[PDB]
């Protein structure tokens, strides 16, 4: 993990790779089905590496990006206490992308597929609202209201 | 005013460490929180000793 990591933030930074960042994350999200396994992917610290770069996806790819959102998400459902700070952080760094995605839903399959992540996500972060509002309070009011918004929006869409 | 470590790293002191993390916190707690705040003074400061925010001109404190 150590040297994993070490690739794949200088292949994030130049923005190369693709196929070997995809494979990475698929193989770091199924070995995060494990306690021990993710354990030991935060003890890499996989947010202090990924969570810098990930701004420059945005400043295959959006799968990659979502990839990381569900190992975010898993890793969040198998660890919630020791993991919430991290987790957090994380999302404040991508607090505007998952926004994006829970909007995009509006005009898409790549966005139907990124909104999902987005809000799963937000789901396995539900479980913790409680120091969500704590930290940051400005976060879970403007989530609860976009998402009675997009809940609105997809039973309009379904309806007709 | 282990803080006062650090500010002493950044100013004076040249405090090179082993295995640190340096100027990753500052940058992230700046754009949490600094990058927000009304002090123009505040954010400006912040921005010269942690070196980000590239495009902010902090004009409000800086005209000549």
């Amino acid at each position: 993990l150590p040297i994993l990591f070490s690739a794949l933030e200088v292949s994030l930074r130049i923005k190369q790779n693709l196929h070997f960042c995809e494979a990475i994350l698929h193989f770091l999200f199924t070995l995060a089905k494990t306690h021990q396994g993710a354990a030991a992917m935060a003890g890499a610290g996989i947010t202090q590496t990924v969570c810098l770069p990930l701004l420059s996806v945005y400043q295959s790819w959006p799968g990659v990006y979502r990839l990381t959102v569900s190992l975010m998400e898993r890793l969040l459902k198998t660890l919630r206490y020791n993991f919430l700070s991290e987790a957090l952080d994380f999302v404040g760094v991508h607090q505007e992308r998952i926004l994006q995605c829970l909007s995009a839903v509006r005009t898409s399959l790549s966005c139907l597929e990124e909104a999902d992540h987005t809000v799963g996500f937000l789901l396995q972060l539900s479980n913790f609202t409680k120091e969500w509002h704590f930290h940051l309070p400005q976060l879970i009011k403007d989530v609860q209201v976009n998402l009675c918004y997009l809940c609105q929006a997809c039973t309009s869409l379904l309806h007709s | 005013q282990d803080f006062k470590n650090c500010f002493q790293e950044y100013i004076h002191n040249k405090d090179r460490r082993l295995s640190p993390t340096t100027e990753n916190k500052l940058r992230l707690h700046y754009r949490r929180a600094v990058r927000a705040s009304t002090d123009p003074y505040k954010r400006a400061v912040y921005c010269i000793i942690g070196r980000c925010d590239v495009s902010d001109n902090h004009s409000e404190v800086a005209d000549k």
